[PDB]
RNA sequence: UACAUAGCUGAUUAGAGGUAGACGCAGAGAACUGAAACAUCUUAGUACCUGCAGGAAGAGAAAGAAAAUUCGAUUCCCUGA
RNA sequence: CCUGAGUACGGCGGAACACGAGAAAUUCCGUCGGAAUCCGCGGGGACCAUCCCGCAAGGCUAAAUACUCCCUAGUGACCGA
RNA sequence: GAAGAGACGGAGCCGCAGCGAAAGCGAGUCUGAAUAGGGCGAAUGAGUAUGUAGUCGUAGACCCGAAACCAUGUGAUCUA
RNA sequence: GGUAGCGGAGAAAUUCCAAACGAACUUGGAGAUAGCUGGUUCUCUCCGAAAUAGCUUUAGGGCUAGCCUCGGAAUUGAGAAUGAUGGAGGUAGAGCACUGUUUGGACUAGGGGCCCAUCUCGGGUUACCGAAUUCAGAUAAACUCCGAAUGCCAUUCAUUUA
RNA sequence: AAGCGACUGUUUAUCAAAAACACAGGUCUCUGCAAAAUCGUAAGAUGAAGUAUAGGGGCUGACGCCUGCCCGGUGCUGGAAGGUUAAGAGGAUGGGUUAGCUUCGGCGAAGCUCAGAAUUGAAGCCCCAGUAAACGGCGGCCGUAACUAUAACGGUCCUAAG
RNA sequence: UGAGUGUUUGUACCACAUGUACAGGAUAGGUAGGAGCCGAUGAGACCGGAACGCUAGUUUCGGAGGAGGCGCUGGUGGGAUACUACCCUUGUGUUAUGAACCCUCUAACCCGCACCACUAAUCGUGGUGGGAGACAGUGUCAGAUGGGCAGUUUGACUGGGGCGGUCGCCUCCUAAAAGGUAACGGAGGCGCCCAAAGGUUCCCUCAGAAUGGUUGGAAAUCAUUCGAAGAGUGUAAAGGCAGAAGGGAGCUUGACUGCGAGACCUACAAGUCGAGCAGGGACGAAAGUCGGGCUUAGUGAUCCGGUGGUUCCGCAUGGAAGG
RNA sequence: GUGGUGGCGAUAGCGAGAAGGAUACACCUGUUCCCAUGCCGAACACAGAAGUUAAGCUUCUUAGCGCCGAUUGUAGUGAAGGGUUUCCCUUUGUGAGAGUAGGACGUCGCCACG
RNA sequence: GAGCCGUUAGCUCAGUGGAGCAUCUGACUUUUAAUCAGAGGGUCACAGGUUCGAGCCCUGUACGGCUCACCA
RNA sequence: GCGGGGUGGAGCAGUCAGGUAGCUCGUCGGGCUCAUAACCCGAAGGUCGUAGGUUCAAAUCCUGCCCCCGCAACCA
RNA sequence: GGAGGUAUGAAAA
């Protein structure tokens, strides 16, 4: 089961990124370090 | 307490799925569901353990007792008292006031004023679980269900499965609760424990949650029944009895059931006047005009055409010995055995198995039941006397406290074996209902029931002739217990069992009974009683 | 039915009806049509019917318009648009 | 001491306001509930506070406005059987 | 004022500044972290009132033509 | 004399209700609407199409573009034709280098029969069917080792033209 | 001599006079009287100046012999425990505002105000039973006899019933 | 639309009764006051009855008698004793009562019931009986039912229409060597997938065949040789790829943010490619590559609504609501 | 001459055969070193110089394979025409594929060591 | 009229290199019937063609059985 | 072309919703009976039509294919 | 002692 979802910055709590996982593949929330725009740099973004 | 739009999913199997309940203030609710329909979680959320991925689930400010389903030992060396003590906080505010004092004389007029608030308040908050609680503990003990001193200074790792429970319930009382949350609150104790325990919840005057497997001890005291449904995720609270709950619940389905069939059969009634205009000439100008027109019937029936939810699937246990038992299968001769620093739990214990034998060690708790079956595994080696196997009998184990799990490991990890291929292990875990990649899920995240099964699943993979199980009923849901039970009484060989659930030792039908702390190898029959009582 | 009232008799008083196929106020109030179909919507509170009128009617002397600080019943016209 | 009570207002169902329930003022109708009264009351587009403006639940009121069946005197890059 | 022209009447309308959803800024402005790029504008200026003609919009809208729909009324002197 | 049209009456036929009743007649809304058919009146001069693309409850309608006409602005002249040069592409043809289809010859694995001998087993056979290889010979819109004539794109190019 | 209709009658004025309608007879069902039914917003009427041997409705259609099986489905009738269920009642909680407190912070009574959960809530529906002269429905496969054929007979699937 | 009765109930006063954990003298509810308090207005001790009870005692009523006790004091305990105030649990009542149901009443309402008067009168209105009765009827609101009735919808393409098939996107042939090009022409696919099957650094080269070799056989894995692609490239076909785009490993998240000269395609709406700049990064020593995947399908305008962010607005003003 | 490094369509290749290591390149000796094998110092990496042209490597011979490939002729086709018009023919221009003559066992550069 | 379908032992049916029933013979029985066993009986309706080879494929002829078969 | 089906000898489940191949009759063998039937006890009989995908795993899901059954293959 | 009422098995011998 895929899925689409966001990915959201751990430390401004924006809502940056949208991006899609398998479910069964990855059962746990994806992580990433993607840059937040309004911190303008590079930060934690996890699945909501 | 009240829950709306309910969700949550850990990872891909969900647990709750738009569920809602209203609970009003003093109901002794009982909370029913197979292992796994998420009982446990429903405190975690009330606790705000967990957070619901979508929805609003409500609690009210009243202070909570509540008593785990599986005992929290933070360290292996706590004392009974300690952990007792634990129950109130007494002690860690008076390790925070102590600070406050000594930061008072540090800081001379910066933080005065932040100090001297936090002083107050822990004072105030100190005297409202008034100090004189050290002399009540005591005390609760003898009255609530007559532990004795000894065990008051006795590590808690060491005491029996009854006994902890004994002991984790008095904390949950001595806290001096408002709501009580009680998950499996007689998990392990025997007959005359549960008696006071009953008695007690009958008469707490406040609003009480119980999740139990024990149809009989909610009877005496829930007035309302929730149930969490593990196929539709949903929560349904009826008022009165498990039984009400029951016919309720079994007619709610059967009525449902009667609705399905009356849409299929409409549909299969479109469906059939379909296919003959799909087949009749295409000269027929008025049927094949007619059957179009059913056809967009048809659609719209297919698409209003409610599913039948699947029934959840039962256990199936096949448990075949490899080889045959012998006329006797295990001796003990003149055994004794005393924990260093304790009574002697028996002397000269001699008893002699026959084979294909249904052998009770009866007792109370904290006896020597389950000292007595790890003493044949060898995890006790005997003070004095013998143990002897013939080599023909080959054992399983079922430990009381389910210590025979990887937590950090999977399902599959666990029952991982030599002698058994990847595929045989998925189909005997479908067996215990763990289905696909629910396998690949951490022990450390399953419920204690579903923990049951797996314990239960690698003693059916071993094969063995003579079973030590030690309460295995324990954390099973009570569907779940009468397989057990039915599939055990067929069993072709020895069973050694220690069981306070009445139900269970029944269908089992023991042959003889060993009865403890007095030696007394006897046949079993309804004299079991006479024993109970004596 | 006793008082009385109701009824009955007489006198007294002012109404009925018609228009001007116009204008005014009110009661009740369509559909064709437009929406390129159609039900919300539009035609439209229009057509028709009915009551009441007056030379005009209706409204009218702030429990208002505003927020420039102010204006000072209503009606109609230009503008706002 | 008096200053318009089953009223104002509210619920429900409709309707009029350019405004089709929309966040909805304001106004009206039906039904039910239902105030205060000068330290009071209403409005300033949900609602509250401050400020400002006004004083409902009684009535009357000419002119500017609308129309011409008719009568009088005329007019027309209006018709001419 | 003659059913006229004309006079008065500057309220109001269009143009002279744009940009942005808006606060707002302004020959710039918006986006953007950006004195970057880019969009829309200025540099690069003519509009407005009236007449007339072409076309369009609201009106029946180039003319004739339905089966029909709706609202008042008139008809049982034929026929049931 | 009674029953009147959102109706009446009907021994029942959509039967009658003033010589046409699947909903009477008259007046009004009303000049209903008609993507449909018909008609639309003087003259000469300049120019002069389309019947296509896209979308459309769209297909005999409509909208934008394409094609026509009138006016205007500006250009390092950007259009057309021809020649020269350079290009992109896989068609006609041809070919078997790949992929399908395919003929005959040589050989044969293997398969079929069939005997002896079986432990189906060890052989000897049909000029029986025969893979794969090889020799020769064909075939192709969805095959290509090859590959035009034309057409097309472009040149501060050249001539003519507009 | 056959079909259809029992019969006399009635019908598409103006293309059909019939096997169509009607009919006496049969059956079912509603109706206890201010009856049910119908006209009417209502009043008021018809039913009736009648009273279940009466009146309305459905079907069938003299007479004679008969009218078989299915109540699973759809209607109707009954049932009232349970589940579902509107308005209304009810007002736990959450926002808006701000007297007053505040450690920018923020908190926050009362009032008004915007939403509002539990609980209460009929019929109906679900559900149970009956009902077919109520709407309706009324089955397949395989084998079997000592000529052959066929199947009295036997298995088996399905159904409410075949 | 009004009276009562009764029943079961919820609320709120007012009466009462109960308070036993340990120790403590012992039946210790909490807090405040508390050195004084109570009793011939009948105290102590005593007798019985009753209630509680954890069985220890507690509370209470009565019988006699007649004047005493209790508290502070004392140690215990966390808490101390009497009595007063505020109350707090627990269980009985009284009352106010609010509901649900029960029946009953009668004066509202109703009578196509009788009699009487208006009065010629089967109307009507009054009057007296009778019946019924807060029901019915009627108004507002609400649920159900409701072809009884009403307004409407009930595609298009199409070798006529029907039936069947098709409707959007990708690939090939048709397609006539640029591009484009139709048919109810010939063939297939798509409505996804991957957390690596992406990026980068480094490294590697396939399919089959022959020969030899246990299980093992045509064919599992192993070794040499031949072998230019006859393999593989997630997924249809075409194009492309062995200087890899195929395969393995390490580290990682560029499957980045703000853009974007200029192009292709194109009626519009859209669609496609894009160097390069800035910010902050991944890999690599560096060069440099990276704005997903060998390329081309894997998608849906607006309106409306949800969620998050927001130095935007906020109908007198501050908020709010709502945008 | 050898070794690096390139340009140019393999006319540069493949196959077969011959010669040489003086230098150089290689094999070659080991794993102590940085480094490495999804096992192996085979490879990669490192240290060294006992032996050999055996192999690779370079030079040379060879047209067997592959590669390049003229002319002539023909198919096809633009334009202009004709016919008995599914097709075929004529004039003019263009002109393949195939087949063959033949070419070809490379050439044009830079650097270091000789 | 047309197109198909077939034709195999005494009967009913299978089938490009016979099965049932029937009939005989044995056994069993005092003898039979029934059983059990064994045996024989054409091969492909008739001609022609293709093929190395035809019951199998292709034609024609016989015999039968299926189907379809005209207009407003 | 539209549907329905292929599981033991026959008839049927199981298929939806992936784990383990069943029920009935029938057949074979042995019992009971003087013998047959009925009855009793044992046993056999399918890799689920077939070939590929999906999966850890396929009778079960997907795709194709082969068989058998019914209907249709043209209307004024 | 006497009366009435209360599963299959062939044909011929
Ligand atoms: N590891 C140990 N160390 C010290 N004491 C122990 C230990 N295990 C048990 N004991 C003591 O042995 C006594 C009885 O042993 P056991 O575990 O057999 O009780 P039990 O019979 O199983 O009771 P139940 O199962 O009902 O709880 C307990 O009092 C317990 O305190
Ligand atoms: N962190 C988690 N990650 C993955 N799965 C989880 C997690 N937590 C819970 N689950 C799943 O949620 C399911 C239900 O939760 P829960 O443990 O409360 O069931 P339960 O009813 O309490 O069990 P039992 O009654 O037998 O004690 C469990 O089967 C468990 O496998
Ligand atoms: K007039
Ligand atoms: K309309
Ligand atoms: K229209
Ligand atoms: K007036
Ligand atoms: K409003
Ligand atoms: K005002
Ligand atoms: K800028
Ligand atoms: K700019
Ligand atoms: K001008
Ligand atoms: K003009
Ligand atoms: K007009
Ligand atoms: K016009
Ligand atoms: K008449
Ligand atoms: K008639
Ligand atoms: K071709
Ligand atoms: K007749
Ligand atoms: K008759
Ligand atoms: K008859
Ligand atoms: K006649
Ligand atoms: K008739
Ligand atoms: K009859
Ligand atoms: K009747
Ligand atoms: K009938
Ligand atoms: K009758
Ligand atoms: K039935
Ligand atoms: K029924
Ligand atoms: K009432
Ligand atoms: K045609
Ligand atoms: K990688
Ligand atoms: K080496
Ligand atoms: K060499
Ligand atoms: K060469
Ligand atoms: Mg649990
Ligand atoms: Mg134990
Ligand atoms: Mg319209
Ligand atoms: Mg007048
Ligand atoms: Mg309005
Ligand atoms: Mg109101
Ligand atoms: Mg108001
Ligand atoms: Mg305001
Ligand atoms: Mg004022
Ligand atoms: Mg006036
Ligand atoms: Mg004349
Ligand atoms: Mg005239
Ligand atoms: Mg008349
Ligand atoms: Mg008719
Ligand atoms: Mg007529
Ligand atoms: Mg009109
Ligand atoms: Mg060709
Ligand atoms: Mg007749
Ligand atoms: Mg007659
Ligand atoms: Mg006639
Ligand atoms: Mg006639
Ligand atoms: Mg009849
Ligand atoms: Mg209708
Ligand atoms: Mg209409
Ligand atoms: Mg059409
Ligand atoms: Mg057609
Ligand atoms: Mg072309
Ligand atoms: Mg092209
Ligand atoms: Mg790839
Ligand atoms: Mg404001
Ligand atoms: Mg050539
Ligand atoms: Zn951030």
């Amino acid at each position: 089961m895929r899925v689409n979802i966001t990915l959201e910055c751990t430390s401004c709590k924006e809502r940056n990124y949208l991006t899609n996982k398998n479910k069964r593949n990855n059962p746990d929330r994806l992580e990433k370090q993607k840059y937040c725009p309004r911190e303008r740099k590079v930060t934690l973004h996890r699945e909501t | 307490m009240r829950g709306q739009k309910m969700n949550l999913t850990f990872g891909l199997e969900e647990v709750y799925e738009d569920a809602e309940f209203h609970l009003g203030d003093f109901d002794k609710v009982g909370i029913v569901g197979v292992n796994g329909a998420g009982k446990t979680t429903l405190f975690r959320l009330l606790l705000r353990e967990l957070k619901l991925d979508k929805g609003k689930i409500t609690i009210g400010n009243s202070r909570i007792g509540y008593l785990p389903q599986e005992i929290i030992i933070m360290d292996e060396k706590m004392t009974v008292l300690e952990f007792l003590a634990e129950g109130r906080p007494i002690k860690k505010m008076e390790t925070e006031l102590n600070y406050i004092y000594e930061k008072l004389t540090v800081v001379d007029d910066d933080k005065q004023d932040r100090l001297l608030k936090r002083m107050g308040w822990l004072q105030e908050q100190l005297e409202y679980f008034d100090c004189y609680e050290a002399e009540s503990i005591l005390l609760d003990l003898v009255d609530s269900m007559q532990i004795d001193f000894d065990l008051f200074d006795q590590p808690i790792s060491e005491l029996s499965g009854g006994q902890k429970s004994k002991i984790s319930f008095a904390k949950v009382l001595y806290s001096k609760p408002e709501i009580l949350l009680l998950d499996q609150p007689t998990n392990h104790l025997d007959s005359s424990t549960k008696e006071f325990v009953t008695k007690y919840l009958k008469s707490y005057r406040g609003s009480v949650l119980i999740i139990s497997h024990d149809i009989d001890f909610l009877n005496q005291i829930i007035d309302k029944i929730m149930y969490i449904d593990k196929v539709t995720h949903k929560i349904s609270i009826y008022e009165g009895d498990y039984y009400t709950y029951k016919k309720k619940y079994s007619e709610n389905q059967l009525l449902r059931e009667k609705m399905i069939i009356q849409q299929e059969k409409e549909v299969k009634e479109l469906a059939t006047f379909v296919q003959k205009a799909k087949q009749a000439s295409q000269t027929n100008h008025a049927l094949k005009r007619m059957g179009l027109e059913r056809a967009i019937r048809l659609d719209k029936k297919k698409k209003n055409l409610t599913k039948r939810d699947k029934v959840y699937k039962r256990v199936k246990m096949d448990i075949k010995p490899n080889r045959e038992v012998a006329r006797t299968p295990l001796k003990v001769e003149n055994v004794t055995f005393h924990y260093p620093g304790h009574p002697i739990l028996y002397k000269d214990l001699s008893f002699q198995i026959s084979g294909k034998e249904r052998f009770l060690v009866v007792g109370e708790n904290g006896v020597g039941k389950s000292t007595l079956l790890k003493l044949l595994m060898g995890i006790n080696i005997p003070d004095k006397g013998k143990i002897i196997f013939n080599d023909k009998t080959d054992v399983a184990y079922y430990s009381q406290e389910l210590e025979q799990l990887d937590e950090e490991k999977t399902i599959l990890e666990n029952v991982k074996s030599d002698e058994y291929t990847d595929w045989k292990l998925r189909a005997t875990l479908s067996n215990f209902l763990f289905y696909d990649d629910d396998v690949n899920k951490k022990v450390n995240v399953l419920s204690p029931g579903e923990k049951a099964r797996i314990v239960l699943c690698k003693v059916l993979l071993q094969k063995a002739n003579l079973l030590i199980l030690d309460q295995p009923t324990n954390h099973l849901d009570p569907e779940t217990q009468s397989i057990i039970g039915a599939n055990f009484n067929l069993f072709e060989g020895t069973i050694i069992v220690v069981s306070h659930n009445p139900s269970f030792v029944e269908q089992i039908g023991i042959n003889r009974m060993l009865i403890l702390p007095s030696g007394n190898i006897d046949n079993y029959s309804p004299e079991l009683l006479e024993y109970y009582s004596n």
